[PDB]
């Protein structure tokens, strides 16, 4: 499933409360790379760390990882291309 | 239509007959068997029972439910007690929390407080499969929802419109903003919060535009 993916890659099983759908030109202003499908923003929230942890993948149903998001408490965006 | 708000049913109703409506429903009623479906049956036109549609002065879109156990009912961005605010809701009440000022993080998520003073929180796509987002949408539900903004567009005056995001922004191409006001920036998403969102102020304003038009405003910390 995506949270398992999410567990792999941060070793922290995260509950995802939200995915909201976005257009590419919208992820492209805030990733920087133009995803080419619309991004579904799949987030769940790390209380340990106190971070916003999002899993972007392409729409339903195939879900392709595009990107792994992370961001701090000081509004920084840690971007990780898959 | 059970669970359908009477004053919404005598202007909707002409939707009820239409084929894309019965086969929308075949198909939801024919995943409630095999996939767990959310909202509950008596929770998907939670927005109809909420208030009257003459009563309608805000509007919120969003898009699919929340995929997952207690979320979803029937509002959108709206979680019912005692699910904890998801990511986006929690970064609207910290918008709201510096944009009005007698406003005070009701600890919960459930915005039932605003649906009854007539702020609309409508989504897209009304039902969602159990862990898969977006998973109903091409279904025909928005074609109905199409329905239901195009209704208050034609027969409503002075309504404000907040949208969100493209997808929303989309949604709300077709909205007269010369017999309505639109307000737009980025979605609440912690992704797009800092592209906009976060100082839009859209509370303070909506209820400007509100008194201005003769309205009562909106009571945001009444939740």
């Amino acid at each position: 499933n995506l949270s398992d993916i999410i567990e792999k890659e941060t070793g922290k099983q995260l509950v995802i409360q939200e995915s909201i759908l976005m257009l590419p030109e919208e992820v492209e202003e805030v990733i920087g790379n133009k995803p080419e499908s619309d991004i579904l923003v799949h987030t769940a929230y790390d209380e340990s760390t106190d971070e916003n942890v999002m899993l972007l993948t392409s729409d339903a149903p195939e879900y392709k990882p595009w990107a792994l998001v992370i961001q701090d408490s000081n509004g920084e965006n840690k971007i990780k291309m898959l | 239509m059970e669970f359908f708000g009477e004053s919404w049913k005598k202007h909707l109703s002409g939707e009820f007959g239409k084929p894309y409506f019965i086969k929308l429903m075949g198909f939801v009623a024919e995943e409630r068997k095999h996939y767990t479906v959310y909202p509950p049956p008596h929770q998907v036109f939670t927005w109809t029972q909420m208030c009257d549609i003459k009563d309608v002065k805000v509007v919120i879109l969003g898009q699919d439910p929340y995929h997952g156990p207690n979320q979803a009912h029937g509002l959108c961005f709206s979680v019912q007690r005692p699910v904890p605010p998801p990511p986006s809701l929690e970064n609207i009440y910290k918008e709201l929390s510096t944009d009005i000022e007698d406003f005070v993080h009701p600890g919960h998520g459930d915005l039932s407080g605003w649906a009854k003073q007539g702020v609309l929180l409508l989504n897209a796509v009304l039902t969602v499969r159990a862990h898969q987002a977006n998973s109903h949408k091409e279904r025909g539900w928005e074609q109905f929802t199409d329905a239901v903004v195009s209704w208050l567009n034609q027969n409503s005056n002075g309504l404000v419109f907040l949208l969100w995001g493209s997808y929303a922004q989309k949604k709300g191409s077709a909205i007269d903003r010369k017999r309505h006001h639109v307000l737009q920036t980025a979605h609440p998403s912690p992704l797009s919060v800092y592209r906009g969102f976060f100082g839009c102020r859209h509370f303070s304003k909506t209820n400007e535009l509100l008194q201005k038009s003769g309205k009562k405003p909106i009571d945001w910390k009444e939740l």
